[PDB]
């Protein structure tokens, strides 16, 4: 029916630019708003800006937040909304996502899953992919656990799997964690109960600074 | 460009079903909610059910939900409302309005003109009608007035006009009147004074029975 | 469920004055209320949305004042076309509830009314029935008394009366009465006067015929 | 600001009891202008429930939403495993449009001793000279457990990195992660690697250990 | 901004459970200079523990803190009454000083029914023509309850204000209030005014009313 | 040993100004450090300021929310702390603590109670106290309940005790709750079982806005 | 005007118990911490406990927690050790070192004269001091040099000073040496070449066991 | 515990030279390490707190860095003064955890040492002890091989030799050798030499006396 898809998060100098896009599909409303939520536990969910295209009308507004930081716009023909967040500083870092609504009254709203978005003067520095296999010690229940160490990268989104996707049962991706400016996680697989652990049960970890990796076992 | 044109007048037994229709036009069908909305003879404006055009989800008063069934056909941009079992009550004039966001909150914008709902066991029987002239009484001085007097009818629905557009003169049409399940309606047409008599007034009369007698009055 | 209430369901005042509609809710609503007119047979136009921005199309006169629980509605000076009902109507929580409305009567000044009566048509006679008709119009106050009288005293049954709300075009209403006698009755008497007793005069007007031929 | 409180913040149920929620207004507001969300481990946040009423898809009649004005709820006929998650309302009639804070949502379960698992730094690490000693503490409830980390039978907490994860959707369990970070030198120059559990399962350490085999 | 991560920030303990709650830092700190603070129900924040393992005072010996550069946690022998609360860590080393989140303590209990009580308005209120409904849900377990207002037979929720409280420390219970509050007009035009409450302890909910006295 | 008594909280315009004490007593150290932390659920407990005496030291320090609107100052001649906050603006709101400690590698801070301060244009409404009784109906458990309404006041901080601290067993004094503008609670005792209630238990309120209550019952 | 004044050394049998205080002045007692370090003979530096001045609350190092009683008397502002069931590893010399506040961090300011604790069942014998001049060797040329020798003693600590301040001069006190539970040490002063043995230089030798000796050195 | 380990023990180093201390921490103690230094006999001194900033009296020849795991100490330009063992000390954590120390060697330019041979007190002899000695002053290099002989061959049982350290202001070591007899073994001997065996001349100092009476 209506598919949200966004894309535009990365890592920016504080004081730089960033712009985020939002394309919404099947989406044949005249009359509806869209609004642009942020995420992050130094303050939980909060609204910035709302565009509204009532019948001849494109209203738009913002908070305290954002006010003179942030401009949204609304013009591919009609699909696209865009918000322009400049002069970034570092307390507008989170996870963007953008909501919308036709004007009805009764009316389930449409989000996007979001970019992150971080602003810092850390430059960029790769994962660093290290396999985990045991030897006789963690032959402790009966199946069998190995797993993959992330260390030190640092703007956060990131994606470990594993064998592509295939085997995604018994799979624990863990929390990223924050030792001096740099992040670090691990993911556990217990693959079934045998011997067969392993070889050609590998681990993908995807990290958008242009740093993707397969890695393999014991 | 913008207009809610409804279905027909209808007369129907205790017990029977009915669906009425409200077509939009001049505008997008699916931008906009929709409202039903009751009145009850002489009674007052009663709201029914609400809903999105969109994902065909209504909201029903509490009053309303049982025997409604209140839809919608999309492609050509209409509504339906559907009423099960009859009863004594389900006599109405039922209307559709256009749910409108204006100023933070919604408001019915456009109202379609209206649908009676007449139920009864009555059966249709097509009306009389009665030229009025005054002929032997002289009422010639200042002005004159004519009438026209349609007995004996049902449904109540019945459209008067004078030679179909002379209503800019005083006409008065009078409500009609139920005596022993039928009805009666009159008209008069106050015309120009000593002046419009040498013209033919003729009384118009359209009843949904596919009657139809437009009756000239000489004299 | 929230009752929405209306201070006063008639409402009469004099053209060129000023006539404020209160109309209360039971339970805070907040600003989305809207005013809705209704003039007899056509149907209700918005007038005033969210209870204070008029809508298109419609005039300086029509206000609007109301913030929780109280709400108003003020035409600053009323014409003889603002005759209808206006309700109040809450679009916040769900069951929609309307108020009963106000019907506006303009009071104005009395007038005797203009009298027409009608002998049975030809056509209506062959047919069997004999239905003389009265037509009194354009008159003020409301109240008249119709009465006939037939070859000396009045007839009480065989009558039916009906009216017409305030014509928006002066203020003012009409009536018809009509009798209906059969052929037959009808042949049996000579004499008919449509008696009209009423306010504006202490002496009646009367409008007659009797048995003639045209 | 319209101050949008929710009720509790902090949440256990038994699993199948029926769960009820609150949400309070500052000021009175529509019915058709208050949302919920509904945000499990890591995703993004579903909207659940619109209107006040009307659930938004995929959403399970168990659940269903009541309130006008000042007051509103959440309830669920029967409390599940799905249902564990973080559970917000919006406010979309007045500016600015705030979000309420939200309840935390935890099932309960019968009790589950975890599987603890010991691993050595990668030979690949320790190119860098980099050792660091990794541990899971596995499928276990309640969320309580102490983990200690002992080189030699000595217990170092300087440099362990510790990370949960929220309760499982399918069977309502918990996760750990802890790595004891080190130097080449440091970890070269001991051998016993311990990894124990203090879990209310056992008043017996769970205990998972390897003697180092390095250059 | 140095970040203090506490876990979890939500807890709820068998009474007599060995429980600990950890404080994580993002950058390493030293010892002295890691506080820890009680919060119970509506009082001041008392330090709880200096240092990283001294008891300020009149801190019972159940009571334990240990940890150093990164990490830090608080244990407590057997938990109890008086330990129900929210627990923080402070952090001054570094400017700024900045405090970590919370840990929210429950205390488990044998279930227990609510004492309702069902109020009308004073005739001292009635003077402006307000009228308030009270009514108390008074000492019960668990948190979990569903309050409805019930005029003439129909449920009302315009215009209620509900209030808990946090656990007792001397018998861990909780305490509601619910408030009606209406006109004179809406008010003196209807009769049954009852207090409703499904709590886990009856299906049958607690009814407590009467039939109005006014004027 | 310490005792720390602080005074001085209320409620001022925003663009306002208030000032803030604290008396040391009994904390006869040379060197030690006073800092100022607030409270409120918009944001937690924070840092403020902190001055700091070393032999021969004043170093006053501050954060965001305050570089400018506060100062901090120190001289009775050896006792008081003042933090001179102006410009005050909404979200000053909270209460206020003075911690101490003195400059020893170990040793515990000591903590005042605090003063509320509230920044708003609403002026002071005062508290209207209503004494709850049953009649037939609260006969469910066997005791004796019954309460005291508590409307409409401004400021935050109050007072609801009964007989002036005498029965102070099987009290429940709720939290206040704010309805536009305006803050509600209510107490209630539950005396014993028998029919001794409504009379010489009293409802006393106190609401620093000059308004203090002693109410009666049924 | 500030200093950390000590006990005097202590010889104590093995198993004993000794109290070692550590005044201060020029300053407030209470307002900054204080630390105990020990230094094993010839080896090093070991912190062993630290404390609290206001509160009396120590903390100490593992390898002290068990027979080693810090406490402290705050009006005569002096902290003291005591130190149970003496033994071998208890010979050395323990210190007191002011914590100061520097930078956001800690650090020991002043530190005390330190302390010799030597534990030995070898009673207490003092010394025989003999003058040493270098007469029927003509060792005058260049400059002349002269030398004391104290011979068998117990404890360590004597105290040899020459004229009491000659010291300016090239003054050599050798460390003594341990030979059959008796100690034996020797000092050497060399004096202007040609010009001072007409003036007398004397060997003054105090020892903690009351004796005191001063013996000049005539030729 | 965290362990501080000092990179070497034993530091020689020139008059008017650089030598940098480097001190390692097992954990991050972040800054709050201290330099100490100690001169023989006397107790030590603080000279760089923090980890960087110079203590009062201290001079701006001393100097230190470091940050988290690595630390040191620098004087820049060595003195004959600047003779102790220098200890770094961390004060975050527990038990304070102390370094080694180390000792500083100044290199410096050979010296043959002034030698007096000492006969034994007349009061010493009545009692019954016969101790010689022999004071080996000034020199450099550290060793030296002292040689005693009577009567002719030499004597290896009755000597105790003692030694000081670096002297503070020239930089030169220095020692006391003696050779104890009983008054009986000593009047059985007539001639009696202290050997200086010595690396800043190939050929050793010789002092000696015999029995004379003055």
């Amino acid at each position: 029916e209506v598919k949200l898809q966004e894309s535009g998060g990365g890592l920016v100098q504080p004081g730089g630019s960033m712009k985020l896009s939002c394309v919404a599909s099947g989406f044949t409303f005249n009359n509806y708003w869209m609004s642009w939520v942020r995420q992050s536990p130094e303050k939980g969910l909060e609204w910035v800006a709302e565009i509204r295209l009532n019948s001849d009308n494109f209203a738009t507004h913002y908070a305290e937040s954002v006010k003179g930081k942030f401009i949204i716009s609304r013009d591919d023909s009609k699909s696209r909304l865009y918000l322009q967040m400049n002069s970034l500083r570092a307390e507008d870092t989170g996870i963007y996502y953008c909501v919308l609504r036709p004007l009805f009254y009764y009316a389930v709203d449409y989000w996007g899953q979001g970019t992150s978005v971080t602003v810092s003067s850390a430059k960029t520095t790769p994962p660093s992919v290290y396999p985990l296999a045991p030897g006789s010690a963690a032959q402790t229940n009966s199946m069998v656990t190995l797993g993959c160490l992330v260390k030190g990268y640092f703007p956060e989104p990131v994606t470990v799997t594993w064998n592509s996707g295939s085997l995604s049962s018994g799979v624990h991706t863990f929390p990223a964690v924050l030792q001096s400016d740099l992040y670090t996680l691990s993911s556990s697989v217990t693959v079934p109960s045998t011997w067969r652990p392993s070889e050609t049960v590998t681990c993908n970890v995807a990290h958008p600074a242009s740093s993707t990796k397969v890695d393999k076992k014991i | 460009q913008i207009q809610l044109v409804q279905s027909g007048p209808e007369l129907k037994k205790p017990g029977e079903t009915v669906k009425i229709s409200c077509k939009a036009s001049g505008y997008t069908f699916t931008n906009y909610g929709m409202n039903w909305v009751k009145q009850a003879p002489g009674k007052g404006l009663k709201w029914m059910a609400w809903i999105n055009t969109y994902t065909g989800e209504p909201t029903y008063a509490d009053d309303f939900k049982g025997r409604f069934a209140f839809s919608l056909e999309t492609s050509a941009s209409t509504a339906y409302l559907q009423i099960n079992n009859l009863k004594n009550e389900d006599t109405a004039t039922y209307f559709c309005a256009r749910d409108g966001y204006y100023e933070n909150y919604y408001a019915m914008d456009y109202w379609g003109q209206g649908t009676s709902v007449t139920v009864s066991s009555a059966k249709t029987t097509a009306p009389s009608v009665y030229p009025l002239a005054p002929v032997c009484g002289d009422t010639t001085g200042s002005s004159v007035t004519l009438g026209c007097l349609v007995k004996g009818y049902f449904p109540e629905p019945v459209t008067l006009t004078w030679n179909s557009g002379s209503l800019s003169s005083g006409v008065h049409t009078f409500p009609a009147v139920l005596q022993s399940d039928l009805y009666t309606l009159s008209s008069s047409v106050t015309v120009t004074s000593s002046t419009t008599p040498s013209q033919s007034i003729t009384c118009n009369v359209a009843h949904p029975a596919s009657s139809t007698k437009v009756d000239k009055k000489i004299d | 469920d929230i009752v929405m209430t209306q201070s006063h369901k008639f409402m009469s005042t004099s053209v060129g004055d000023r006539v404020s509609i209160t109309c209360k809710a039971s339970q805070d609503v907040s600003t989305a209320v809207a005013w809705y007119q209704q003039k007899p047979g056509q149907s209700p136009k918005l007038l005033i949305y969210s209870a204070s921005y008029q809508y298109t199309g419609v005039p300086d006169r029509f206000t609007g004042s109301g913030s929780r629980t109280d709400f108003t509605f003020t035409i600053n000076s009323v014409q003889a076309e603002d005759l209808a009902v206006y309700y109040c109507h809450q679009h916040y929580s769900t069951p929609f509830t309307f108020g009963s409305g106000t019907k506006l009567e303009i009071k104005r000044a009395d007038a005797a009314p203009t009298v027409s009566i009608f002998p049975p048509s030809s056509e209506q006679l062959t047919s069997g029935g004999a239905s003389v008709v009265c037509f009194l119009n354009n008159f003020y106050p409301k109240d008249i008394n119709v009465k006939w009288k037939i070859d000396g005293s009045e007839r009480q049954n065989g009558v039916l009366n009906s009216w017409t709300d305030q014509d928006s075009k002066d203020s003012t209403y009409s009536m018809s009465s009509t009798l209906t006698l059969t052929k037959d009755e009808y042949e049996r008497h000579n004499s008919y006067t449509c008696e009209a007793t009423h306010k504006t005069s202490t002496s009646p007007i009367v409008k007659s015929f009797n048995r003639n031929e045209c």
